[PDB]
């Protein structure tokens, strides 16, 4: 095949730096003489070129058969030369969602033949791409080449050709703003709202731009038919879903079956509504052997069981029309777990997710929520360069207050009130001031650093008092420990006086879900209480009954 | 012009930043720039050979439609901080922060008369986003001074102390001080007179092609920590007044409440009124009368990081401190504020970044009570300054928030 016309990227070792020199490992007969059928090829295409005993440098061959084949196959280790090399431009830096593709009336496929080797290695770097075929046993020089042509291996093979390959269109992009071209790797994805016709003929138009080139594409019925298989999808003309998920029925899953389980759920979450993960997830949690077995839990099987429900019939997502506006709806799945689903039109949706994150020990609905929006709002703007109006499971009432209180700066873009239970509250509040005629726990907690043994109690300004013993706990712990006595032991309407800013700012916060059991006990208290005011002080201030506690 | 060698600070090389998600209507206004920068010759695409980044916003710049295009330098400038402020320094008038009046003035468009140094050009690489990664992105790089680039001044430097040498002779008591690329203008003239010496000042600019935003630093008076005033004192309002004078010491010098905290005895109901001793009222006095009067022993160390934090009070307020070395403020202060959280957080951000430049020649680094995620889409929204200091995000403390309310 061709080798490109086109103008080379000059690449250079990194500094202070020389190019490998590898000793070539004593090779047999036959892959010496496979090696040596290959090689000639492979210069008889230019590909190759050989070269003198004074190139200092040296790269290692070797040759493998083929499985069932009889077919050997040339590898190059470029290792040290890769370690060698300078680091280029990153390739593509992330690849399009179909949930992201404008649709288009006819799109075709095109896969560049051997890539690599249909492109110019700059004259100055050859020079390193040295390799020798070893002779029979010791004896007689090795053959020696270098190459013309990119290696495969080689660090820079696939950003130059890309780069390349970029330059290589910009013509026909040029005189073809209304064609779209996607280049993946060594693949072209051309897409245009062309009549049949004229669009089998703008891809010869570009297979011979292409050719004019170096790059040879495939011919009509060469080339593939929709549905296109891309990257875990099917690629359908009005649709776009991931590719078939099969789930395994199975008498005992070990820690791998699992692990490829949740793997194939999330994967199927882009576009299938409510994919749970939680629950089997959880089996893996400090988990032992790869082999080992794991005996789904009740919740498990009820994820797993949910989830064959999901399947069982199918979704597909359809594309992106830049004339409307994005719409995203988010929902509260359930243990700290989120679903949304992005469309342009009322249930026909572009695409699917989810959203779990625990972002804190201890958290709350209201924070979960928009933890999910600024998730999917970035999520929109690398899909769709535009961020989605939001339709949010929250009253806007209860948004702008605790917003509003909160300490840390806040903000969701446009959304509106969506009655889709469960609705997103706060569990509780904190009074403002000092509830009056309601007693005055002045709480306290402390623990020894050495012994890890720890007291825990208050005393009231009515006299009431109470202390406590902890077994192996801190200070936070004693502290947090504490204010749940003072809840404990005092009805709908305590005022609670801490030391322990710590506490303070984690109920301060108010916290609905927490990492701690402890602080989730502190949690039943407050919701079933009915007023509440906590305020803090300096220890080991003459402060009220501080000096007491 | 023959052009200035530009060394990395040794041992390490360019910043190889990752480039934020751009919305449409950012890429499409960046991409015409850079068709346009390009014919200029300003910059040249560039190719793979080229592993280094740095990231590309698109902002607006108060009271303007068009979009100007912020390059984000900061990585590249700590790669290059020997260069630029050990090697090539611009020094910093004490005198400009007493001047009645300070004028800001965009003096970027100098650069581009410059050519950036050849064997440098490769660090100032950045990249044009494409939406859905649809295609790749536009890699571009720099010929001539890039702004943004705290190195670009340093050169200019003396090609701009000519353009300034007679503005700077005929008006002797006006100070001039450049920083990235702005100009700071003080007089303590009349506003009309200092407003001429501005105009007067662009023509000059003008004949060498450079072609505003009105501060007096001189009024920039404390914001002392305030101890309320109040007649019938509750246990809880006292527990509360020793807490903030209590956390008042350790950061200012002779504070004291040893009778404040006699006060306060045994378990005594919060909401229950305890008159006052007129002894402790003198604390209330000699604090709040030192409270009033600036840190006696905080000063500034040039050969350290400065630190901004910001609180979040309510209703449109915010409140900052500036400080080299915790609770040793060196400046505090108050911002209040279409408006949201974001929008204010940015705006005090900028504002106390220039007074930070106009007082110290540099920028503090901010300490943001944000989701760094949250900050992150949305500040480019916001944000008008040609400049970008550094910040990290944090959770404020309970206290913090009302020690300083
Ligand atoms: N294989 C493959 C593949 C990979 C990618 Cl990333 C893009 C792609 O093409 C599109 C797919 C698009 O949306 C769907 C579509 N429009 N028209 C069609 N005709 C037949 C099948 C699918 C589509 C729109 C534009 C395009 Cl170019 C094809």
């Amino acid at each position: 095949s061709p080798i490109s016309p086109i103008e080379t990227v000059p690449v250079k070792l990194k500094p202070g730096m020389d190019g490998p020199k590898v000793k070539q490992w004593p090779l047999t007969e036959e892959k010496i003489k496979a090696l040596v059928e290959i090689c000639t090829e492979m210069e008889k295409e230019g590909k190759i070129s050989k070269i003198g005993p004074e190139n200092p440098y040296n790269t290692p061959v070797f040759a493998i058969k083929k499985k069932d084949s009889t077919k050997w196959r040339k590898l190059v280790d470029f290792r040290e030369l890769n370690k060698r090399t300078q680091d280029f431009w990153e390739v593509q830096l992330g690849i399009p969602h179909p949930a992201g593709l404008k649709k288009n009336k006819s799109v075709t496929v095109l896969d560049v033949g051997d890539a690599y080797f249909s492109v110019p290695l700059d004259e100055d770097f050859r020079k390193y791409t040295a390799f020798t075929i070893p002779s029979i046993n010791n004896e007689t020089p090795g053959i020696r080449y270098q190459y013309n042509v990119l290696p495969q291996g080689w660090k820079g093979s696939p950003a130059i050709f890309q780069s390349s390959m970029t330059k290589i269109l910009e013509p026909f992009r040029k005189q073809n703003p209304d064609i779209v071209i996607y280049q993946y790797m060594d693949d072209l994805y051309v897409g245009s709202d062309l009549e049949i016709g004229q669009h089998r003929t703008k891809i010869e138009e570009l297979r011979q731009h292409l050719l004019r080139w170096g790059l040879t594409t495939p011919d009509k019925k060469h080339q593939k038919e929709p549905p296109f298989l891309w990257m875990g999808y099917e690629l359908h003309p009005d649709k776009w879903t991931v590719q078939p998920i099969v789930l395994p029925e199975k008498d005992s899953w070990t820690v791998n079956d699992i692990q490829k389980l949740v793997g194939k759920l999330n994967w199927a979450s882009q576009i299938y509504p409510g994919i749970k993960v939680r629950q089997l997830c959880k089996l893996l949690r400090g988990t032992k052997a790869l082999t080992e077995v794991i005996p789904l839990t009740e919740e498990a099987e009820l994820e797993l069981a949910e989830n064959r429900e999901i399947l069982k019939e199918p979704v597909h997502g359809v594309y992106y029309d830049p004339s409307k506006d994005l719409i995203a709806e988010i929902q509260k799945q359930g243990q700290g777990q989120w679903t949304y689903q992005i469309y342009q039109e009322p249930f026909k949706n572009l695409k699917t997710g989810k959203y779990a994150r625990m972002r804190g020990a201890h958290t709350n609905d209201v924070k979960q929520l928009t933890e999910a929006v600024q998730k999917i709002t970035t999520e929109s703007i690398v899909i769709w360069g535009k961020t989605p109006k939001f339709k949010l499971p929250i009253q806007k009432e209860t948004w702008e207050t605790w917003w509003t209180e909160y300490w840390q700066a806040t903000w969701i873009p446009e959304w509106e009130f969506v009655n889709t239970p469960p609705l997103v509250k706060l569990w509780y509040q904190l009074e403002k001031e000092p509830i009056v005629g309601a007693e005055t726990f002045y709480v306290d907690g402390a623990a020894n650093r050495e012994t890890k043994l720890g007291k825990a109690g208050y005393v009231t300004n009515r006299g009431r008092q109470k202390v406590v013993t902890l077994t192996d706990t801190t200070n936070q712990k004693t502290e947090l420990q504490a204010i749940y006595l003072a809840l404990q032991d005092s009805g709908l309407e305590v005022n609670i006086v801490t030391d322990s800013q710590y506490a303070l700012g984690i109920i301060q916060a108010q916290p609905d879900q927490s990492e701690s059991e402890l602080v989730n006990q502190i949690i039943e208290q407050l919701i079933k209480k009915e007023k509440v005011y906590l305020a803090w002080v300096p220890a080991h201030k003459g402060i009220g009954g501080n000096e007491q506690v | 012009i023959e052009t200035v060698p530009v060394k990395l600070k040794p041992g390490m090389d360019g910043p190889k930043v990752k480039q934020w998600p751009l919305t449409e209507e950012k890429i499409k206004a960046l991409v015409e720039i850079c068709t346009e920068m390009e014919k200029e010759g300003k910059i040249s695409k560039i190719g793979p050979e080229n592993p280094y980044n740095t990231p590309v916003f698109a902002i607006k710049k108060k009271d303007s439609t068009k979009w100007r295009k912020l390059v984000d330098f900061r990585e590249l400038n700590k790669r290059t901080q020997d260069f630029w402020e050990v090697q090539l320094g611009i020094p910093h008038p004490a005198g400009l922060k007493k001047n009645k009046s300070v004028t800001v003035l965009d003096v970027g468009d100098a650069y581009f008369s410059v050519p950036l140094d050849e064997d440098f050009r490769k660090y100032t690489a950045f990249t044009i986003p494409s939406i859905n990664n649809e295609t790749p992105g536009i890699r571009y790089q720099y010929n001539v001074l890039p702004q943004g680039w705290k190195g670009s001044p340093a050169i200019f430097q003396s090609s701009m102390t000519k353009i300034l040498e007679p503005f700077r002779k005929q008006n002797p008591d006006i100070v001039i001080y450049q920083y990235m690329d702005d100009l700071y203008v003080g007089s303590d003239l009349e506003i009309g007179q200092h407003r001429t010496k501005i105009e007067e000042l662009r023509q000059h600019l003008l004949r060498w092609g450079l072609t505003g935003y009105e501060l007096h630093p001189d009024k920039w008076t404390v914001q002392p920590i305030v101890l309320p005033e109040k007649d019938s004192w509750t246990v809880n309002d006292i527990q509360k007044l020793v807490g903030k004078l209590n956390w008042a010491s350790q950061i200012y010098p002779g504070i004291k409440v040893r009778q404040l905290c006699k006060l306060l005895r045994g378990t005594k109901a919060l909401t229950e009124v305890i008159p006052l001793t007129e002894e402790a009222e003198l604390e209330l006095a000699e604090n709040r009368e030192i409270l009033k009067e600036p840190v006696h022993g905080v000063y500034y160390d040039p050969s350290k990081d400065l630190i901004a934090e910001i609180q979040k009070q309510g209703q449109g307020q915010w409140t900052y401190q500036i400080y080299q070395e915790p609770f040793k403020n060196l400046k505090t202060g108050k911002y209040a504020r279409h408006t949201n959280d974001v929008k204010q957080l940015t705006e005090a951000v900028q504002k106390i970044t220039t007074e930070s430049i106009v007082i110290w020649g540099k920028t503090p680094k901010f300490k943001l009570p944000i989701q760094k995620e949250t900050w992150e889409t949305w500040w480019t929204e916001y944000w008008q300054a040609t400049w970008i200091p550094e910040w990290e995000f944090v959770n404020t403390p309970p206290l913090v928030k009302l020690w300083y309310q």
